């Protein structure tokens, strides 16, 4: 396999260089927020974003070495995670905002114009300070957000083994980054720590929006693209 | 059988 | 803060003489299992095991410096997260069995005899299995419990919830150092020490999944009125709810 | 709440 023979350097650039593009909503900004059209613009932005996602785990290191069938369960259990870690990252720099997309920059509050909404949107705006607090690095997210790829999914399957492999040379590239900015050991340690801890929250949060997902499907707010409906339906 | 994410990996 | 000024070692010690007892479930084995009664046992005991979880909480370094709103958001957050970490730890030597007690040790075929119960089950022995195959030492399972206690409502005015914030990630930070005295401790090298406590925190996202899995089959269980919850355990219930 | 009584105690 060529994942476990990567360099640190080399991890982080390969993850660089798999980044998906920042996709810009449809939402036409001369017309105010109903609760269907903010559902329509946050699923239809979800879908086509989706479909880039898959090209970014295919070029995550070793993704490429599992079955179809692995990267398929991998991707349909983490991709809301995997969409609500970009959304906090992007969404660093402007607090009390979520940056869904350049030209959609929501305050807390117009997280109500969506019933249930506005309680995930305080979730992912307190993950977003946290990551402000921190100081999280571009490097850093990268590696966070294909751990979630790899982790979140690996427990419900020599797949596992070579998945932990990856998954601990992902550990070393974080550390690596670390130890190049200049923290001491213990400083290594203890952010190491701090940044796999989010990850609980991240979970928490996706399993949190699947419910509401779902919800707002059932109640038919909006019409949900084949694809969302496949992921949805997944978790259920 | 014919699940969307499928065929969108094996492009 | 006291807690601040412990060492590593004062910490597991510490951690270690917090441990709440294995409680016994109300299990009469000559009668036949319902899906009511199977789900009674499994509340009964969960409601017994939350008061000595308060009391394990009041013994964790620094919980009890935090006013009691924190510690009540903290609690009712992470107390089936809790639970379940316990019971994945109580299974760690019985494969392909869930030991909610000694006198309760259910298999997945039993699991089926709840509806949605045996995937929550599978997803519980299959972190069972991940502790075995990582053999997980119980300084270890010590520790994760008080990250995940300290951890997962901490991010749900000013100084007054900031300082609060900053004492949890302090506590929070001496655990981390602690896990990795031990690791050090029991010979493992600097690169295998990391990449373990990345192994190990990556598993609470899991557990995190598995209580998150489990509130919601057990708001199910309680609105189809299958088994009727303690008023402590409907309040913890009604805490995600809300 | 039953929970606040109960870490007063
Ligand atoms: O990049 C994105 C695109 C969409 C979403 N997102 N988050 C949601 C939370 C609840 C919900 O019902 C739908 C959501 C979407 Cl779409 C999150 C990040
Ligand atoms: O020690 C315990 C005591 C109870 C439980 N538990 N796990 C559950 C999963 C689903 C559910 O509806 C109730 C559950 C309980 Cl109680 C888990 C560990």
């Amino acid at each position: 396999s060529l994942a476990l023979s990567l360099t640190a350097d080399q991890m982080v650039s390969a993850l660089l260089d798999a980044e998906p593009p920042i996709l810009y909503s449809e939402y036409d900004p001369t017309r105010p927020f109903s609760e269907a059209s903010m559902m329509g613009l946050l699923t239809n932005l979800a879908d086509r974003e989706l479909v880039h996602m898959i090209n970014w785990a295919k070029r995550v290191p070793g993704f490429v070495d599992l079955t179809l069938h692995d990267q398929v369960h991998l991707l349909e259990c983490a991709w809301l995670e995997i969409l609500m870690i970009g959304l906090v990252w992007r969404s660093m720099e402007h607090p009390g905002k979520l940056l869904f997309a350049p030209n959609l920059l929501l305050d807390r509050n117009q997280g109500k114009c969506v019933e249930g909404m506005v309680e995930i949107f305080d979730m992912l705006l307190a993950t977003s300070s946290r990551f402000r607090m921190m100081n999280l690095q571009g490097e850093e997210f990268v590696c966070l957000k294909s751990i979630i790829l790899l982790n979140s999914g690996v427990y419900t399957f020599e797949e596992k083994d070579h998945i932990h492999r990856v998954l601990d040379k992902i550990t070393d590239t974080l550390i690596h980054l670390m130890a190049k900015a200049g923290l001491t050991l213990q400083q290594q340690h203890q952010r190491l720590a701090q940044l796999l801890l989010i990850l609980s929250h991240i979970r928490h949060m996706s399993n949190k929006g699947m419910e509401h997902l779902y919800s707002m499907k059932c109640k038919n707010v909006v019409p949900l693209s084949d694809l969302l409906l496949e992921m949805l339906d997944a978790h259920r | 059988k014919h699940k969307i994410l499928h065929r969108l990996l094996q492009d």
